[PDB]
């Protein structure tokens, strides 16, 4: 009814949205601007922190001579040993 | 035959703790998590964070106190401030340990940007919980 | 002991020396009220942090034990008991 | 008609000098720096002296570690912003005589 | 070559001040501790683990410290500082007359160095018409107006606000929300007269 | 011996404003654990009671989640590996509590807890009219 | 250092996604909106046509961030089933009991 | 004034001394403000530069260089109807939003039909 209507039209200018009516293609442009995206959604900006910081900051310790890893021994150890073979 | 988290039995010359000695389906019925979060329960977020950062937090620190640990390590966050506490041996000098406590803790406040706080209990020698 | 009785305010920062060359005139005088008041002193308010340096810490433990000594001791031995935290040096155990 | 009790204002550190001066100090324990385990615990006061020294060494290392290498920890984790946090930078820029 | 020196259990006196040497959370520090208490599965003609060595006491929570000595001193100490809920408010019915819109907002808090979390935003509020209209040709219209944010079972009208990322600033979106409401509520229209 | 002289006591100032009244502070502890929820939910309600405000507990019940994990690698569907996450509530109200009461036991409490558990304040107060309506 | 090319190429395309992220979703309103012209629809079109590559969100993938594993990866712990179930052995994670129910 | 502040970081060096207690390094760590501001409001900071609700909502003022009845007018309505529905943008980005599309459809203008 036409009471009915212009009462959305009141409550929708009274809590902000649209009073005039609108399509679910025209809507789909409201919920967008509502809805961040994905591509901005941090959850995909930042999967995880970068193995770049991680293993530059071991190496230069390393370097520095605190961090024992095993694992890099263990690797230059056998390049050393395949490098004495040839 | 499933293997998860076990030792194999040997003949009896192989010293186990309680923790690597017991299985992994005996965790809430006979042992306690290593870390405590809130990540894990339902309304928190940021769970693939604390797992990644805790984790890194293990490796650094048996990484750069090596040689001296026997065993798991204790998480304990609560809110901001965080306490880690580990079980070592007296095998080096106090003055590299206070050096490298402080050098640790240091760094890792600066790193994460948050408190935290680690202690060390010295044993003799590891304790046992059976020989398997 | 007036100015125990009233709360103090830090103002000059040459108030190390105040705590270890008055425990100092402590050892020299050698009064047993004298000793009471310039524990007050320090153990009225927030002044604690005059102590500041080990050496003056260290020198202040000595000359108040030694004086509590030289003064029955077993107050001032349960007092020791009670309060030795590090480890003192000979003279006090002398 | 109605009474309501008013509103009162308190610093970040005044609750926790209350619960502070709520309980004394620990007795025959040794300071709260230092560890509570035996082998650790200091016995002694020049040892305890080199311990303490070589934990504020360890700081001063701290700090070339971090100022040495800010891109680290440039990253602004925690959500309070904290300048003390944040690595220091003194770096000259370009030539700019003002 | 280095010797540590025998566990306080030996040291600490029957008589102690547990809260003075236990004042904020810690670890068990069992060389502190002077009870035995051991956790964990014992070994068939054994026993559990000494708490030497008893890592799994520090994988639990710890509740060493806060006594209930500890409790009762904080509580006697922060007495002072506590003030007085209003007598003449004691009932329901006496409280929603005082004050009758109500107003609540709700926030989490987890471990974690950051502590924002958009649930910080939202606050809802309720109030009912029963005597705050005075009137029936605005109660009806705003009746008409609201599809299902009253409840005429238990009587109370609610809203939610979480529009704003602020709490104040919902909080100040939710009153002006509500005044223009009852500002438009007031007057009327043709089409609404003829019905 | 070594029993302080003087307390040093924080200042304290009564502003020009009345305090907020809370009409119902309700806070919902989450945890793992039937015995640090017990335990933590004495402490609560024995700092209250001592406070001197009104307590009641309830137990809601417990929620659990689980998912079904490949028990191998490779190809194995037959055979899964599973785990379950559960969490545990327990409410504590509190009525008719003033506002800087509020602020001195939140403080209180958000201080003492432990490690695993989250917390959740629902604060409710209550206010009187707008002038604009 | 990276896990892998892979992950390499896939981290490229995040940040490529989120750098361009609000500007997709703007034309993406200007292009699905449907009362507006046709003809400004269909140049909001090419637009979006003549956009780089690996600008969208949907090129990108929830790989995992210990193995790089894309499958079996949860979008809660973004971590691969596998690793979980390692995770969840060795105790090093909290608050997961095995489902024995 | 700078040889004042000289002298206060020499007082402040004076009265630095080691803590005791687990409340006495809490004290420092509230000094210096890493300890969270109890009670947890989680909008500590982050005021938003004291933005206000209407400002967010009433895009109407924002609104002016176009009639009300236009195609333009319904898209540039329904997008301050999702900026304002949206929270975790600010003022600033919802300007940035509606400023863009000005500058889109105003480029565009060569058209309106
Ligand atoms: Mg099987
Ligand atoms: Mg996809």
């Amino acid at each position: 009814s036409e009471y009915a209507f212009r009462m959305s039209r009141l409550s929708a200018r009274l809590f902000g949205e649209v009073t005039r009516p609108t399509n679910s293609k025209s809507m789909k442009v409201v919920k967008l601007f509502s809805e961040l995206p994905l591509a901005k959604k941090k959850e995909t900006y930042d999967w995880y922190p970068n193995h770049h910081t991680y293993a530059e900051l071991m190496q230069t310790l390393r370097f520095l001579g605190l961090y024992r890893d095993e694992h890099q021994d263990f690797m230059d150890e056998q390049k050393r040993l395949k490098k004495l073979r040839g | 035959k499933n293997r998860a988290a076990r030792v194999r039995v040997s003949k009896g010359d192989k010293p186990v703790t309680y923790e690597e000695a017991h299985a992994p389906h005996y965790i809430a019925h006979r042992k306690g998590w290593l870390s405590l979060h809130t990540g894990n329960l339902d309304g928190e977020d940021h769970a693939a964070e604390r797992t990644v950062e805790d984790v890194f937090l293990r490796k650094f620190m048996w990484g750069t106190f090596p040689g001296c640990l026997a065993d798991q390590l204790v998480l304990k966050r609560r809110g901001n401030q965080l306490e880690i506490c580990a079980v070592v041996l007296r095998q080096l000098s106090p003055h590299k340990y206070y050096f490298l406590v402080g050098y640790s803790e240091t760094l890792l406040s600066y790193f994460y940007k948050c408190p935290v706080r680690l202690h060390l209990q010295t044993v003799p020698s590891k304790v046992v919980y059976k020989y398997l | 002991n007036e100015l125990m009785g009233k709360r103090f305010s830090p103002k000059d920062p040459d108030d190390d020396k105040f705590f270890q060359s008055a425990m100092s005139i402590c050892s020299s005088l050698r009064d047993l009220e004298l000793a009471y008041q310039v524990h007050g002193l320090l153990k009225t308010g927030d002044n604690w942090k005059f102590i500041g340096p080990d050496q003056h810490r260290n020198f202040y433990y000595s000359k108040f034990f030694d004086l509590i000594c030289l003064m029955q001791i077993d107050v001032t031995l349960k007092w020791y008991e009670d309060l030795i935290p590090y480890f003192p040096h000979s003279q006090t155990m002398i | 008609e109605v009474v309501i009790p008013k509103k009162k204002t308190w610093d970040k550190v005044a609750v926790l000098q209350a619960l502070a001066s709520t309980v004394n100090r620990d007795t025959t324990a040794v300071p709260y720096v230092f560890q509570d385990d035996p082998y650790l615990m200091p016995a002694s006061s020049l040892e305890s002296r080199s311990f303490l020294l070589a934990k504020k060494s360890g700081e001063n290392v701290a700090k070339f570690i971090i100022n040495s290498y800010p891109k680290y920890f440039q990253k602004d984790i925690a959500e309070p912003h904290i300048p003390c946090l944040m690595p220091e930078y003194f770096e000259p820029q370009i030539k700019d005589i003002s | 070559r280095r010797k540590a020196l025998p566990p306080r259990t030996e040291k600490m006196a029957v008589d102690q001040d547990w809260p003075s040497v236990y004042p904020v959370a810690a670890p068990f520090k069992p060389s502190a501790v002077p009870l035995p208490v051991r956790m964990g599965y014992p070994v068939k003609k054994g026993v559990p683990m000494a708490k030497e060595g008893n890592l799994e006491l520090l994988k639990i929570p710890n509740f060493l410290h806060l006594t209930p000595v500890a409790i009762k001193k904080h509580c006697e100490a922060l007495k002072d500082f506590c003030t007085e809920w209003p007598a003449a408010l004691d009932s329901d019915e006496k409280c929603e007359k005082h004050f009758p819109i109500e107003i609540d907002s709700t926030d989490y808090v987890s471990s974690g160095p950051s502590v924002r979390n958009p649930r910080a935003r939202v606050v809802v509020l309720r109030v009912k018409l029963s005597s705050l209209n005075l009137d029936d040709h605005a109660k009806k219209k705003l009746i008409k107006l609201v599809g299902e944010r009253y409840c005429k079972t238990t009587d109370v009208l609610t809203i939610k606000t979480d529009r704003c990322p602020l709490r104040r600033q919902n909080y100040d979106y939710a009153v002006y929300l509500l005044t223009v409401l009852y500002h438009e509520s007031w007057n009327t229209e043709e089409w609404e007269k003829s019905k | 011996v070594d029993v302080p002289k003087d307390l040093t006591k924080p200042v304290v100032t009564i502003s020009d404003e009345p305090d907020i009244l809370y009409k119902r502070l309700s806070v919902l502890v989450k945890g793992h654990d039937k015995a640090v929820l017990d335990s933590y939910e004495y402490f609560a309600v024995l700092a209250a009671k001592e406070l001197g405000i009104s307590i009641k507990v309830h137990e809601p019940p417990r929620k659990i989640e689980r998912f079904t994990l490949l028990q191998s690698v490779h190809i194995y569907k037959k055979h899964r590996v599973q785990y379950e996450m559960r969490t545990l509530y327990r409410c504590l109200e509190l009525e008719h509590l003033t506002g800087s009461t509020a602020d001195v036991y939140l403080e209180y409490i958000q201080r003492n807890l432990p490690e695993g558990v989250a917390m959740e304040v629902t604060k409710t107060q209550l206010e009187q009219l707008p002038e604009h309506i | 250092h990276y896990v892998d090319w892979r992950m390499w190429r896939d981290v490229k395309r995040r940040k490529m996604a989120y750098e361009y992220a609000d500007e997709r979703l703007r034309i993406n309103s200007l292009r699905k909106n449907t009362i507006l012209p046709k003809i400004l629809q269909d140049v909001a079109d090419e637009e979006i046509a003549a956009l780089p590559r690996d600008s969208c969100p949907v090129r990108i993938r929830n790989r995992c961030v210990m193995t790089s594993r894309p499958r079996g990866v949860k979008r809660r712990w973004r971590l691969s089933r596998i690793v979980f179930r390692h995770l969840a052995d060795h105790g090093q994670l909290s608050g997961i009991q095995r489902a024995t129910w | 004034s700078l040889w004042d502040v000289e002298f206060a970081k020499q007082l402040a060096t004076v009265n630095e001394q080691p803590l005791q207690n687990g409340f006495e390094e809490l004290i420092q760590w509230t000094k210096e403000g890493k300890l969270w501001e109890f009670p947890i409001n989680n909008e500590a900071g982050f005021d938003d530069d004291g933005s206000e609700f209407h400002e967010h909502i009433f895009l109407e003022k924002h609104l002016e260089s176009f009639p009300k009845q236009g195609p333009i007018r319904h898209f540039m309505e329904l997008v301050t109807c999702g900026l304002s529905k949206n929270p975790y943008l600010s003022v600033k980005q919802k300007v940035e939003h509606i400023e863009w599309f000005r500058n889109y459809f105003n480029e565009k203008k060569d058209i309106l039909k």
